């Protein structure tokens, strides 16, 4: 067959506003363009404010991942203000934020992704859908998916109770500020966090990790597509001591089969194909500028095009788990052997091709959820009830700072420059920015654009694998554009 | 409700939103979100959770809209940006034509039974409309009024709202409609809205006058660090005195905390949020 061009707007069962347009020739995607179609402009809204306001304002970039922006913002403010976060506040922040990794990954697999593989009940919003949706599960396994979708609604809600115990509320925590965390954990509230955590742990271990491998074993073809550039970024997250040099996820870049250090000075944001003024192209975030140009010819997105030393990279659980190469979960090791014939001990034992794949990204996210359980368990042992969690630093007249962390969807940094005690510039380089961006000034595609190349579309009237690939990356276009 | 009971159709359109108003709703304790979706409403279009996609999802909404003309509920999450001919928020494409948020509200707004402006962005403009913005972010009621669209609007603000405010306002409306029919019922809802369009069961009481730290405020005993939970939070920036919400009682996330206990109130339900509530961390 010849060419068919397919536009999907809105791409659903992601967060935010995304259009995907693919060129299909002879049953495969041969080109792609992603468009982030909604803009707010937080980077200009923030200017002129008391810098401490940023750690509230920025959370409204995303209602799914507000703890990530809270964390990057307070880390940037900590650095700019010279705030020395007490040890117990560092741990409390990790407990607040870590609980939302659990929420977000569970939300993503069940409430966004699972309908790619599972037929829901015969009522809205589960119908109507594509007449040939390629839903391969037996009646029993499909019912397990539905039952777990329903259970996961409660589990993700419990995760937000965990966030709120020391975070105040969720979405949009009150409990992280420059200088630490606003509420010292009490013995009683730590009991409450742990009791909820046990329920989440049981669901992750007994239901979620097994179902991803089991569903994957019915869609083995989905480990053979979606590789893209096979290039990844991690900037580090969840500090494990007060030195700034040791983290649960350590930083690194992976591209063209090679591990390399992460140097943030090599980040540049291009705009040729983005709706921003041409004279702002190619800036590192420390000199970043956000000047919308919604009528600019040739552009197709409000997402800028970030490149690392010229490279187009992806971010997220696959990226972090590939860079850090932890041991796989016990149940993953067992199901890889039983259902796939794969003997693996550490994450990279999946091999580059299967890891960097549509289904590999779902697997990585489930494995990362299991990995986060042990980190949270460690923090519950390390935290000291009653010990102060915050310092109260004065606002500086002139300063700069950068906060680096990993949102559930990937690498996140916030840069702030303060002048006359007010925000002079604030620049955000977020997770889905790295994944869902358009071409750069040289014409090199963004990570998801490139990962779409080769995706099978054997039925142009039911082109389900286009959005299936996109969903594996867990897009959040509010974050991508801000 | 029941799986086989009467459930009105709902379309949920996101403009300049962060999806926080959807996520907060997912946190509803009673009724659970599953019970809301399977027993209370029929959520026919919602981009974050629905099965179908793209032009097919848009056309599904349009088919339901025709069948239920005048009778569907339209939830708006986020502000509506009017600059650049609506180009700062494109929500879909059908028939090779992009659909902006401006277009969508002009299309569906006139034909809804009522528009529920959920969240401070939709209700009042919120952060997208704040100083330093340049998209023409506009509140739902103002956009509809400017365009001659007379459909009733109910504001359920907060950044985000508490799930109980969203579900509870739906239940308010459905109770009134069951007693009085659609127009009579909506008239009864309008009667219990304050001057900012908010239902008085949830927004009719002041945070500060009901605050457990009010005795400390009156004594002048003010916390100097966030972690001092004995004193009043006014010097740390608490906006409770200027805020109408029931958070002091209902609290958040299954009752486990609320903003004043944990840190400060930032006045997130108020029409001047954020600029009139800023700086957040001084009085
Ligand atoms: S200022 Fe805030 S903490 Fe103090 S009494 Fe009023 S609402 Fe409560
Ligand atoms: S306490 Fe204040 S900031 Fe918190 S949810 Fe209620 S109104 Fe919003
Ligand atoms: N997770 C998350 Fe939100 C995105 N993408 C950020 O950063
Ligand atoms: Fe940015
Ligand atoms: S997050
Ligand atoms: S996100």
């Amino acid at each position: 067959t010849g060419r068919t061009t397919i536009a999907i707007d809105p791409v659903t069962r992601i967060e935010g506003h995304l259009k995907a347009e693919v060129v299909v020739e002879n049953g495969k995607v041969v080109d792609a363009r992603l468009s982030g179609g909604m803009y707010r402009g937080f980077e200009t809204i923030l200017r002129g404010r008391d810098p401490r306001d940023a750690s509230q304002i920025v959370q409204r970039i995303c209602g799914v991942c507000p703890t990530a922006h809270s964390t990057a913002s307070v880390l940037a403010l900590d650095e700019a203000f010279g705030a020395k976060v007490p040890n117990n506040g560092r741990i409390t922040r990790n407990l607040i934020f870590g609980a939302n990794y659990l929420q977000s990954h569970i939300l993503h697999f069940y409430h966004l992704s699972a309908q790619d593989f599972v037929q829901g009940p015969d009522t809205a919003p589960f119908v109507p859908r594509f007449p040939k949706s390629d839903l391969r599960l037996s009646k029993e396994l499909n019912k397990a998916g539905v039952d777990q979708y329903i259970e996961a609604l409660e589990v993700r809600r419990i995760c937000h109770e965990m966030v709120a115990l020391f975070g105040g509320r969720m979405p949009h925590v009150q409990g992280q500020v420059v200088g630490g965390a606003t509420e010292i954990p009490t013995k009683e509230k730590l009991v409450e966090y742990a009791a909820r955590f046990k329920k989440v742990r049981d669901f992750v271990e007994q239901k979620y990790v097994p179902v991803v491998y089991t569903i994957g074993s019915k869609y083995k073809d989905m480990f053979k597509v979606g590789q893209g550039f096979k290039a990844a970024l991690c900037v580090g997250a969840f500090p494990l001591d007060n030195s700034g040099k040791k983290h649960l996820f350590m930083p690194g870049v992976y591209a063209k089969g090679k591990d390399m250090p992460f140097d943030p000075s090599k980040i540049k944001e291009y705009v040729k194909y983005s709706w921003f003024a041409e004279e702002t192209t190619g800036l590192n975030y420390k000199e970043g500028k956000t000047i919308p140009a919604p009528d600019k010819a040739g552009a197709y997105s409000f997402v800028k095009a970030p490149r690392y030393d010229g490279l187009s990279l992806e971010v997220g659980p696959l990226a972090r788990m590939w860079v850090n190469n932890p041991e796989l979960s016990p149940v993953g090791k067992k199901l890889l052997k039983d259902l796939f014939g794969i003997s693996a001990k550490k994450f990279r034992d999946l091999g580059e091709e299967a890891a960097f794949s549509l289904m590999g990204r779902h697997v990585a996210r489930a494995e990362e959820t299991y990995y986060m359980l042990g980190a949270i368990e460690g923090w519950l042992k390390e935290i000291k009830a009653g010990e102060d969690t915050v310092v109260m630093p004065a606002v500086p007249a002139s300063a700069e700072g950068t906060g680096f962390t990993e949102a559930p969807r990937g690498s996140l940094l916030h840069y702030v420059k303060v002048k006359d005690s007010k925000i002079d510039n604030y620049q955000i380089v977020s997770a889905s920015l790295w994944n869902c961006n358009p071409r750069d000034d040289m014409g090199q595609r963004g990570a998801v654009e490139e990962a779409l190349i080769g995706i099978p579309v054997d039925d142009i009237q039911n082109p389900v694998n286009v959005a299936r690939l996109i969903r594996a990356f867990d897009p959040c276009l509010g974050c991508a554009v801000h | 409700g029941t799986l086989t009971g009467e459930r009105p159709p709902v379309f949920w359109l996101q403009g300049q939103g962060c999806t926080g108003c959807s996520v907060t709703l997912l946190n509803s304790v009673h009724p659970s979100i599953a019970d809301v979706l399977l027993k209370v409403i029929s959520l026919e279009f919602h981009p974050t959770v629905m099965a179908w996609e793209g032009e097919h999802a848009i056309e599904h909404m349009r088919k339901v809209a025709e069948k239920f003309k005048g009778k569907f509920f339209l939830v708006i999450e986020g502000s509506v940006p009017v600059e650049a001919d609506g180009k700062y928020c494109i929500i879909g494409e059908a028939n090779h034509h992009e659909i902006s948020m401006v277009d969508a509200l002009k299309e569906f707004g006139p034909n809804a039974a009522a528009v529920l402006a959920v969240g401070t962005c939709a209700a009042y403009g919120g952060i997208p409309a704040a100083e330093g913005s340049e998209t023409g972010a506009t509140a739902v009621s103002k956009f509809l009024g400017d365009n001659g669209i007379k459909t009733p609007v109910v504001n359920i603000p907060g950044c985000p709202p508490h799930p109980d405010w969203i579900v509870g306002t739906v239940v308010l409306a459905l109770d009134a409609i069951k007693k009085n029919g659609l127009e009579g019922g909506l008239a009864e809802v309008v009667k219990v809205l304050d001057s900012d369009g908010r239902p008085t069961p949830f927004f009719g009481r002041n945070i500060h006058e009901n605050c457990p730290y009010l005795d400390k405020y009156d004594e002048g005993v003010m916390s100097a660090t966030f972690t001092d939970k004995v004193g009043c939070r006014y010097d740390l920036g608490c906006k409770g005195p200027m805020t109408m919400a029931d958070c002091f009682e209902r609290k958040w996330n299954g009752g486990v905390n609320w903003c004043v206990q944990n840190a400060v109130c930032i006045g997130c339900v108020e029409p001047d949020f954020p600029d009139g509530k800023s700086p957040f961390y001084q009085a």
